[PDB]
RNA sequence: UACCUGGUUGAUCCUGCCAGUAGCAUAUGCUUGUCUCAAAGAUUAAGCCAUGCAUGUCUAAGUACGCACGGCCGGUACAGUGAAACUGCGAAUGGCUCAUUAAAUCAGUUAUGGUUCCUUUGGUCGCUCGUACUUGGAUAACUGUGGUAAUUCUAGAGCUAAUACAUGCCGACGGGCGCUGACCCCCUUCGCGGGGGGGAUGCGUGCAUUUAUCAGUGGUGACUCUAGAUAACCUCGGGCCGAUCGCACGCCGGCGGCGACGACCCAUUCGAACGUCUGCCCUAUCAACUUUCGAUGGUAGUCGCCGUGCCUACCAUGGUGACCACGGGUGACGGGGAAUCAGGGUUCGAUUCCGGAGAGGGAGCCUGAGAAACGGCUACCACAUCCAAGGAAGGCAGCAGGCGCGCAAAUU
RNA sequence: UUAAAGUUGCUGCAGUUAAAAAGCUCGUAGUUGGAUCUCUCUCGGCCGAAGCGUUUACUUUGAAAAAAUUAGAGUGUUCAAAGCAGGCCGCCUGGAUACCGCAGCUAGGAAUAAUGGAAUAGGACCGCGGUUCUAUUUUGUUG
RNA sequence: UCGCUACUACCGAUUGGAUGGUUUAGUGAGGCCCUCGGAUCGGCCCCGCCGGGGUGCCCUGGCGGAGCGCUGA
């Protein structure tokens, strides 16, 4: 199975498949009710993934975490790495003394969900904070804009 | 540090306290109890540098261990007890009886009340929860956890509760056109009448409010008091009325006394 | 002793630090409890803030249960067998959370045939027993057998559970942590995971 | 007060430095009448320490058979004061110092919806359908016999208590609510049958624990939240459901009013611990660094108070860098701040306030709510103390004080 | 050690001959870059609650920013450095206020500076039709 | 250039010495955890001397002995 290529089975902890319901049901149709919840900041949340099958539960919409801290946006620099992806920060740091500024960058780690298909490595991504992921993982894309050469 | 702290000094003391510096090298660390640390007036500061009843922390002890104030009805013996804002003190051996409220300069006013004006308070609600068996459950800025109470209540709403029985006699919603108090911040003893609440979900809202005189400033809403409905409070005021007076205004304020004086 | 710090590893740039201060005791970790199978053998540990947890180190029985029916009874645990974490600890018998195990069928066989009326798990050799039979065939009132016979209708269960009941032992989940509450709980596999879960067990013979 | 002057030439005008000039911090020299405030062994040696002191504690209210006391009354179990000792609490605060430490510490800003919390304050404390008008065994203080050169070392024997250590009920208790359910009644059909009721008999039940399933009181920006229902579970190294104490005395043998001490849990106060965004001196005669020995990520688990490569197994090949990574140096604890100052700026901040770190150097623990504690213990390394040579005992970067080091710093 | 030092020069220095422009050109990062364009749909009793206008940089405002220190108000320590006291014949009265880069939060402005909005038209706005999933109002209730 | 005086920096055979910091391999105190172990200390049993009550039997009290008894620390 493409759903199952890990060795432990992988499923929604909220949903329980085994309702012995009636033959019938066995003979209708084999589709999981899906758990999804709606991560609310004014975000909506992508239809990818009130429709899709992925099990992963570090996303937002569908998974075991919880979006509160701080909204952050970023350029998407290099998806290498397994389900997650490096964004570039670039600002302006002023020094007083010349009265000028100088350009600085931050090299950002975060989570990219399945739900969150067709995107390249030149685009816009809102992230929203989260509790530690992993070593180097604080942070979670919310949103997806494409970026200047838009089909 | 390997636990928690038991001292206090002098200059870290919090500056509505208004202690002085070469009195001595440390300052009442407050009791922990109803009230934060920061925002506390403890017993001693109120007997003997607020009213003079005392002239030492030794004859504090001695008033104390007599039995003689009460705190919202009960006795505390505890010298560095925190005592806050909207609190009732009796003393009964010469009836006086006085209220916890700000002033207009952000300190703690000597505000004397009346012996029925002592039987209530005002409170303001933090919490409200369902426990067990689907009780309802308040918690207010007194840490006063109080069930079974009105449904219509809710978070930052104001309720009145008799002193005797520790019971909801009757509450203040929030709403624009009610009048409050600033608890805190830079408008801290500031009394006005709501006008807007701006909502930033995620974060702190903001609320403001217009004093009788016209000005108009901004809190946070976790520092509003809601204290009566309309223009009306619900507690006797302080001398100043909330109202913040210019520099240039308490000057003259304060000349023309001096010429009435002959 | 074993800590559990952040500041011995390297920076994510990949450079070394410096630690500032010396271990502290929040921070500290403790030895496995790796369960075995046996009679029931439980130490108190003393935990921050003076609370307490339990570590297994043998268990024998388990709550568990069949979920499909609703049924969660105590049973003896047998044996243990495909791990997911690691094909290390089915060797040793090592009991973990989300561990694959065997246990009895027997409170599971009686409460089926005690409600349903039905004989689940008989072989085809006519095993038959008054007690038995008197739990299955007894005379019951009109209204009784209605409602016993409007039940039938609905009482039936997959072939891959019904295998195993004629071998006396089901395949189960361990879903409790048995080195930290003392205890090992879980439900018994069904459905697709059974069917995923019966596909590397054969894959590791 | 937005400032200059002397010096290269036979003489001139420049470039340019040297010297002069004013404050400010350390040391030092000479001099010194009155009075107010006032820093003071940081610099180098976080080098070494003789001696004394720096942490103890009882109310009416845990335990009094010391005549140790003046004194009641004499059958009064205990009149009172009260050493000792058991029990509880504190000793994790304060004080000192600045060695380590370069996105580390720290500062402003945020989050715990990812954790714990002694105590204070408030709630809860007949919600459970199963000897009590009082339960058991000891052991201190004390008496007596001792051992050792030696210590705040302790052995044996004879007593005796508990809010120490254990055990264990009555009562509200009559029931209620869920399953199992032989038997009984009513309506309808000619009947079989169908429908609606009553029910004896049994098994469970409250709150905390653990696992699984179900439906949708209150609230959030958002829960896999709170509350609810169902099937079970519930650790002997064990979970709550009061065998405790004082003061006033009473109402009709029963009922009782004020407190004190304890109690799982919830909330609150004091915090603590982890994370979020931005910010630090010099150095390229440091340009590539990390990954065998976890480096970046995924899956499952162990451990942890919890979120996390924190650790393990199996996978993938990632992660940072001229916008200066990695390495090195720092007479580098970081801020609030101090000196100087036209405006811009330069330098300092060991130092009484806030945060961090340490107790000769490493490491490991016990107790406890809290410590990897050092005026606690256990080892090793370096020093060092008494000795009958068998052994025993150590930690001034606490207050004085001494030695040493120095240009450099006060009273046992 | 600071000023003097416009002898480290952002404000604000020098490079023909006094110290000094690479032998010359290409070229990535960095720095810099020519004109040009004049707020509204649903609800609660004429206003608010809710959407943004492409996104910013900038500017003004607001709240949030430990005390001590510094600036500064009052006050004859006998004056002053200080202190937070004091004054009237039991009363009266203070213990103000300002400042607190950068980053984060908030609301107005729209000049200057970046950035996007239709060119295989997969364009805007209007009415029209079809395919699929689907709202659970209506059949006093229940299927 | 050659001759005379003083002081600095450098090269240098001696695989220089002193001081301190890193590591390969091996050994490895002490605490903590797990599996064993069992010096001692009780209780419930069994007999022997025996009082009371209830009715040869049981509840009891002072015990002594001994049994590869069981159970606890």
């Amino acid at each position: 199975a493409d759903i199952q290529t890990e060795r432990a089975y992988q499923k929604q902890p909220t949903i329980f498949q085994n309702k012995k319901r009636v033959l019938l049901g066995e003979t209708g149709k084999e589709k999981l009710p899906r758990y999804y919840k709606n991560i609310g900041l004014g975000f909506k949340t992508p239809k990818e993934a009130i429709e899709g099958t992925y099990i992963d539960k570090k996303c937002p919409f569908t998974g075991n975490v919880s979006i509160r801290g701080r909204i952050l946006s970023g350029v998407v620099t290099k998806m290498k790495m397994q389900r997650t992806i490096v964004i570039r920060r670039d600002y302006l740091h002023y020094i007083r003394k010349y009265n000028r500024f100088e350009k600085r960058h931050k090299n950002m780690s975060v989570h990219l969900s399945p739900c969150f298909r067709d995107v390249q490595i030149g685009d816009i991504v809102t992230v929203g904070e989260c509790r530690p992921l992993s070593k180097t993982v604080r942070f979670n894309v919310l949103k997806v804009t494409k970026a200047a050469g838009t089909k | 540090a390997r636990g928690p702290k038991k001292h206090l000094k002098r200059v870290a003391a919090p500056k509505h306290w208004m202690l002085d510096k070469l009195t001595g090298v440390f300052a009442p660390r407050p009791s922990t109890g109803p009230h934060k640390l920061r925002e506390c007036l403890p017993l001693i500061i109120f007997l003997r540098n607020r009213l003079k009843y005392a002239l030492t922390g030794d004859e504090v002890k001695k008033i104390c261990m007599q039995r003689f104030i009460k705190i919202d009805g009960k006795v505390r013996t505890d010298i560095t007890y925190p005592a806050g804002f909207m609190d009732v003190i009796s003393i009964d051996k010469t009836g006086e009886n006085f209220r916890l409220i700000y002033d207009t300069k952000g300190r703690f006013a000597v505000h004397r009340i009346t012996p029925e004006e002592a039987k209530y308070k005002l409170c303001k609600v933090r919490k409200i929860f369902v426990g067990t068996k689907g009780i309802p459950h308040l918690v207010t800025h007194d840490a006063r956890t109080i069930r079974y109470p009105d449904p219509l209540i809710k978070v930052n709403d104001t309720i009145q509760i008799d002193l005797e029985t520790g019971k909801i006699t009757d509450f203040i919603k929030f709403d624009t056109g009610n009048l409050c108090m600033v608890t805190g911040g830079a408008n801290l003893g500031r009394i006005g009448v709501i006008t807007n609440r701006e909502r930033h979900p995620g974060s702190f809202d903001v609320v403001h409010v217009k004093d009788a005189n016209g000005n108009s400033f901004a809190t946070r809403l976790s520092n509003i008091f809601v204290i009566g409905k309309g223009n009306k409070p619900w507690i006797s005021l302080p001398r100043g009325k909330g109202i913040r007076l210019t520099i240039a205004e308490e000057r003259d304020k304060r000349l023309a006394a001096k010429q009435s004086s002959g | 002793g074993i800590s559990r710090d952040n500041w011995h590893k390297r920076r994510k740039t990949g450079g070394k630090r410096k630690p500032y201060h010396k271990k502290r005791k929040y921070e500290l970790g403790r030895p496995a409890a790796n369960t075995k199978i046996g009679p029931r053998r439980i130490h108190t540990v003393r935990v921050r803030g003076g609370n307490k947890k339990y570590r297994a180190l043998r268990l024998d029985v388990g709550n568990f249960s069949w979920g499909s029916e609703c049924c969660t009874r105590k049973t003896r645990i047998i044996d243990v067998v495909y791990n997911a974490s690691n094909n290390e600890l089915v060797r040793t018998k090592t009991l973990v959370k989300n561990c694959i195990v065997l246990i009895d069928s027997t409170p599971y066989r009686q409460w089926y045939e005690s409600h349903y009326a039905l004989p689940l798990g008989r072989k085809k050799g006519a095993k038959l027993t008054p007690e038995e039979e008197e739990i299955l065939n007894k005379k019951r009132s009109k209204k009784i057998q209605k409602k016993y016979d409007e039940r039938k209708k609905n009482a039936k269960i997959s072939s891959l559970l019904e295998e195993q009941f004629q071998q006396g032992k089901l395949l189960a989940c361990i879903a409790s942590r048995p080195g930290q509450c003392g205890r090992a709980d879980g439900y018994v596999l069904e459905g697709k995971e059974l069917e995923f879960y019966l596909r590397k067990i054969k894959a590791r013979k």
